């Protein structure tokens, strides 16, 4: 009966303080809930309201209260498994806002998307894991981005989002081409250059990585019938390689 | 009746571990018990665990002789064996010498008067691991030649399990003659549904058998359901058949990254087969400078047991031949001394070669 | 009434049926005159193959119409 | 027969037997009493007359998988194992006579699913010896679903015995933790219903993942509350009482741990349960008289379950009963033209060589899957289609 | 001193892989895309086994062209699901 009253009372206005004095109070009152004297009704629940109201304080002190929130969260995860999705979401923007891929990876990669109980939407998951490959081959490492786009590469076929899927071809091409494998990345990057949804503005940008795939590309029969495609394009003068395109082409 | 219903969630429920008293009402259970009821073991059974510990042997073989009686018809088959396997398994390492040798004596006999079909068969091959464990070849003979004799086909799944513990026994035996005979014996029995770890002797025996004469694809076959099984059932051995697994997909000419099934791919990084796995790596995509750094590096988890330094000779060479005719295939005059500064072997070994 | 099939060679057939005469009727007939298989044998007429169910309803000619004899391998 | 087929079927073992010690004595193979028997059972026996009004046919041939799962279920007092197996031994003989098969390994699958599942099994030794008597019939693809369902319930067998191992390493649970670990793809069971872990049982939940990824890598865990189990006892109450329940009652019954009432919506909200399910598991509950709510006068069948009635936990709890348990139960025609079209070029084929010519060659319409093609090419060598080589390696071939 | 305590629970589970698939081992491509061959001329699908070990449809069919054996566990290959 007093629980109802009397804590929401305190609740509501603790969280408006000034300074350092903050950072003691959820010290003492996050461990009250995390104990198991709470019931699943008052701790789940705010929780949310809890964290929907962190990305308004600024992000230097964020990262400090999400950091230790996850560990307190650490010893009963199943219960609270959908907050823990949220406040790692919430805590990888920070990072990557700071232009740290490496910290906003590995916070995203700690999700369970598969070991756990709570069965994400395949958007959900499809989302994710493109984001983890981005956020990796900006930090220079192909090989970990492979190995989450493979994970993306078996929902794109029943995901509904077509939007989605472009995106995931964008990101496939990036990571074959960071790979070395450029012949296969410059046929992947054609295909969306022809896309009528993509705006024409990467439209070229697509025909522009395609082109430099493909000269980059070893020398073959795949590659010179590549060529030959990109030349009889009539877009491929506006880029800055139609010189080098044409004498490619001519076997100069 | 009613008083039974009522009294045995009172004795049960609440666990009294003050002695002296709850023994008195259990007593009174069995003499009253007129029904042909399940209840009766239950409350048998607590006497046995708490009471044990605090001696009163001379106690027990008054009450042993009609304990095994409620085996057969009280109780269900899957009860009364469940219950035995609990407190036996934690009693091994407790010594007690004086109590192993005499109970298995009396209770050998008293049982084998009544259950001959299953029951004896699954507590005599229990019997059996215990001799085979303990190092002690003289007196599981005698009672396998008893086992093996009771068919003179429809009874493939105890068949199997002979099998095995003939099988497992030969091998810390030293015996390879006896290990063919074995294995092509369980090839004609199609009728059998055993545990996964009866079939991961018989199918690890007949891999490293396929090994020895030189059929490497037949190995093949065998070491996979012999690691699939030690997989799903069992653990320290499951990390033996693997790097077995992997040597003999080498040893087929390569092809095929055994690395890449659901059962292989979580393994594949384990600090137990990372050796074998670029050893796979670096033979696939033939190169061997790789190859031969790995051998070195990795002396004391590959060429260590003799299942694999005996192959590695045939290793080393199949690499250097698919090195060779891929080198040569453009070339239509080649420098002898040219090929050993690839292939890193000697020139006279080139010629040979 | 009195119908003529013609196979594709050119070989005219006069076979006589009834209204409410079946397809396969048609191909019995056909079986008496010659002696081909039913399922060895496809009729075609105005272009279209019959189907294997229908009493000649609406190919009410009553003057004798000309119909299409293939030949065709068991099932295809 | 419909209301009770349990002595329906016994009917017909004792007359089949004695048919034939009556015609070697005098008779000396009469035609007339030979044909007469194969005229009898077939009509009267394989299809009776009231399966046609009473809109249940499919129901009539799959009588005969019960009577067996009857023999392999926990009861009370069963015949002994002599002189069962005989009269089994001659059901063998009857069963191939049966052109339908394929139902019978799926009714006698789900159905031994729940034998095994609930360990209501009986005689666990013979049921792998009933399985093995099938796999002769057919081969290991007929019972390849069944083979892998007896043995992941040894493997967890041996998986708990070593997990209580494990335990005395670690802090003692506050409970006896047992798991079925089951398999994906082989078994009917699959996750509908979403639920919520109570408080209590998460701590064990998380100890056990723990030990399942030492064990195994790369391996999940799709845990099934609606059909886990569990005993809870009560210390508050006036007399203990050690009921049974599975998890949703289990976790309705915890609920009233912090408080003594709770509205429907609440129970709804805490838990996620679907309504359907938590309406019968609420029913199946109020039957037990577990839970009250305020008014005793009012007719839970006349008025509706509202999520907004406040149910109390009844304190003066004195139900007559002491054994409390609410755990009980609450036309195609294209692949065969295609296969007689690919099988004209080829005159003989294997059985696998056939497959994929016609399974995926025109995949992109219509995906056929396997035992519709088995099921069509089954029916076509029946009539003189195939006929199939007498038994060297797996070849149909083709009028041969 | 727990006020109520749980004794005893039954709990079931359902195994699965944690990855389904990630590679076709015969072309080495993973299994969404469309086996190399069906990329130079433009369909790809998936197919199973009873050893449940998924290749691309083109590719397992070219190695039973000449082999009758799954490539991964070498037992005999039966189409399964597909
Ligand atoms: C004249 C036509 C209508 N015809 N009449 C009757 C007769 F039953 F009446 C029967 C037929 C008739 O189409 N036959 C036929 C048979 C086999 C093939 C293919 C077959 O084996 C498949 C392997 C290749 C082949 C090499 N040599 C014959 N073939 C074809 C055929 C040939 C070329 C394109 C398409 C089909 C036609
Ligand atoms: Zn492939
Ligand atoms: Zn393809
Ligand atoms: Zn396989």
């Amino acid at each position: 009966k007093d629980l109802a009253g009397k804590y929401r009372q305190i609740l509501e206005k603790a969280i408006q303080l000034s300074g350092a004095e903050q950072l003691e109070a959820l010290k003492a009152f996050v461990e009250a809930m995390v104990n198991e004297n709470v019931s699943l009704v008052i701790s789940r629940q705010l929780l949310t309201d809890f964290c929907t109201h962190l990305p308004n304080l600024p992000d230097s002190t964020a990262k400090e209260i999400y950091h230790f929130t996850l560990e307190k969260i650490q010893p009963r995860v199943i219960s609270f498994e959908e907050q823990v999705a949220s406040i790692r979401q919430h805590l990888a923007s920070i990072y990557e806002k700071e232009e740290d891929w490496r910290n906003a990876a590995q916070v995203l990669v700690g999700i369970p998307l598969e070991t756990g109980q709570k069965q994400y939407n395949v958007d959900y998951k499809l989302e994710t894991y493109l984001k983890i490959a981005r956020l990796y081959l900006e930090d220079d490492d192909p090989v970990q981005a492979e190995a989450y786009i493979n994970r993306a590469s078996l929902l794109q076929n029943e995901s509904t989002n077509e939007q989605l899927q472009i995106h995931y071809k964008v990101c496939y091409a990036r990571v074959l081409d960071y790979r070395r494998k450029f012949i296969e990345a410059a046929q992947r990057y054609n295909e969306l250059s022809y896309k009528t949804i993509v705006h024409e503005s990467e439209r070229l940008e697509a025909l522009k990585h395609a082109l430099h795939c493909t000269i980059l590309a070893s020398a073959g029969q795949q590659r010179s019938r590549m060529l030959a495609t990109l030349f009889k394009d009539e877009r491929c003068q506006q880029l800055a390689a139609y010189g080098i395109l044409e004498k490619m082409y001519l076997d100069r | 009746n009613v008083d039974l219903e009522n009294q045995y969630y009172n004795s049960k429920a609440l666990k009294e571990d003050d002695p002296k008293a709850a023994l008195s009402s259990f007593q009174k259970v069995l003499e009253l018990e007129g029904e042909k009821g399940e209840w009766g073991f239950k409350a048998l059974k607590q006497m046995i665990k708490i009471n044990f510990k605090l001696t009163n042997f001379p106690e027990m073989m008054n009450r042993y002789k009609q304990l095994l009686t409620y085996i057969r018809s009280a109780v269900t088959r899957n009860y009364s064996e469940k219950s035995i396997n609990s407190i036996l398994d934690y009693i091994s390492t407790s010594k007690q010498m004086d109590l192993l040798q005499e109970f298995y004596e009396t209770t050998l006999e008293a049982l084998k008067d009544a259950k001959n079909d299953r029951l004896w068969f699954k507590t005599n091959t229990k019997l059996g691991k215990l001799y085979l464990e303990r190092e002690e070849y003289g007196k599981l003979q005698k009672i396998l030649r008893q086992l093996h004799q009771s068919c003179q086909l429809k009874k493939g799944t105890q068949l199997l399990e002979i099998y095995a513990l003939e099988i497992q026994m030969y091998t810390a035996q030293k015996n390879n003659k006896k290990l063919k005979a074995l294995y092509e014996q369980s090839l004609h029995i199609k009728s059998a549904i055993p545990h996964p770890l009866i079939m991961g002797v018989i199918r690890e025996c007949g891999g490293k058998m396929h090994l020895r004469e030189g059929e490497f694809e037949k190995a093949h076959t065998d070491f996979f359901e012999a690691f699939k099984n030690y997989d799903e059932s069992g653990s320290p051995r499951r990390t033996t058949c693997l790097k077995y697994l992997v040597l003999a997909n080498m040893l087929m000419k390569s092809g095929i990254n055994p690395f890449d099934s659901q059962e292989a791919k979580p393994y594949k990084n384990d600090p137990e087969i990372l050796a074998m796995t670029n050893l796979v790596s670096a033979y696939q995509n033939n190169d061997i400078t790789e190859f031969e750094k790995i051998l070195k590096t990795n002396h004391s988890n590959i060429m260590d047991d003799p299942f694999i330094r005996e192959h590695i000779e045939e290793l080393l060479r199949n690499i250097r031949t698919q090195v060779l005719i891929k080198l040569i295939k453009p070339y239509t005059r080649i420098h002898i001394p040219f090929i050993s500064k690839e292939l890193n072997i000697d020139v006279a070994d080139v010629e040979s070669l | 009434m009195l119908i003529k099939v013609k196979t594709l060679t050119g070989k005219e057939i006069e076979i006589d049926i009834e209204p409410t005469d079946k397809v396969e009727r048609i191909k019995e007939r056909v079986e008496e005159k010659e002696g081909i298989p039913p399922q060895q044998q496809r009729l075609i007429y105005s272009g279209k193959q019959m189907n294997d169910e229908k009493t000649a309803a609406d190919y009410k000619i009553l003057g004798g119409s000309v119909l299409h004899l293939v030949l065709a391998l068991r099932g295809g | 027969a419909l209301n009770d087929p349990k002595m329906y079927v016994q009917t017909v073992l004792d007359v089949h037997k004695k048919y034939n010690a009556l015609v070697m004595s005098a008779f000396n193979n009469d035609a007339g009493f030979v044909a007469a028997l194969d005229k009898a059972c077939g009509r009267f026996i394989n299809n009776n007359a009231v399966t046609k009004m009473a809109q249940s046919s499919s129901k009539s041939p799959e009588l005969l998988a019960r009577y067996c799962d009857s023999l392999l279920k926990k009861s009370s007092k069963n015949p002994e194992e002599a002189e069962l197996e005989d009269t089994l031994n001659q059901v063998m003989v009857v069963f191939k006579y049966i052109e339908d098969k394929d139902v019978f390994q799926k009714f006698y699958a789900k159905m031994l699913a729940k034998r095994l599942v609930h360990q209501n099994s009986a005689s666990d030794d013979a049921e792998a010896s009933m399985i093995s008597k099938l796999k002769q019939a057919c081969g290991f693809e007929y019972t390849s679903k069944l083979q892998r369902m007896f043995q992941d319930i040894g493997v967890s067998k041996d998986l708990n015995e070593q997990f209580k191992k494990h335990l005395t390493n670690s802090e003692p649970l506050d409970l006896d933790f047992s798991i079925q670990v089951l398999s994906s793809g082989s078994w009917p069971f699959q996750q509908s219903c979403t639920f919520a872990l109570p408080s209590e049982l998460e701590r064990s939940y998380q100890r056990f993942t723990a030990f399942y990824a030492s064990r195994h890598s790369g391996r999940k865990l799709t845990w099934l509350y609606q059909l886990s189990k569990g005993e809870l006892v009560t210390n508050c109450f006036k007399n203990r009482y050690t009921l049974q329940a599975s998890t949703f009652q289990m976790a309705i019954l915890l609920q009233y741990n912090t408080e003594d009432a709770y509205t429907v919506q609440q129970l709804t909200d805490s838990t996620q349960i679907k309504m359907d399910i938590l309406a019968q598991v609420l029913q199946i509950l109020l039957k037990s008289k577990l839970l009250v709510l305020e008014d005793e006068n009012a007719n839970v069948d006349e008025v509706e379950l509202k999520p907004d009635t406040l149910i109390k936990l009844y304190l003066g709890y004195k139900n007559k009963k002491l054994r409390v348990n609410i755990n009980v139960p609450m036309r195609k025609l294209l692949i065969q033209a295609a296969i007689v079209r690919i099988m004209k070029m080829r005159k003989v084929l294997k059985h696998q060589q056939l497959l994929g010519e016609v399974l995926t060659q025109l995949s992109s319409r219509f995906k056929p899957r396997v035992p519709v093609i088995k099921k069509c090419i089954d029916i076509l060598i029946e009539k003189e289609y195939l006929e199939r080589v007498d038994g060297e390696k797996d070849t149909y071939s083709y009028l041969a | 001193k727990k006020r109520f305590e749980v004794k005893k629970w039954n709990a079931v589970a359902l195994w699965a892989w944690d990855i389904v698939v990630d590679n076709c081992a015969i072309c080495r491509n993973h299994i969404m895309d469309l086996c190399i061959e069906c990329q130079a001329n433009q369909e790809c699908t998936v197919a199973w086994g009873v050893c449940n070990h998924a290749f691309h449809f083109h590719c397992i069919s070219r190695w039973l062209k000449t082999r009758q054996v799954c490539p991964l566990d070498n037992r005999e290959w039966e189409f399964q699901k597909y």
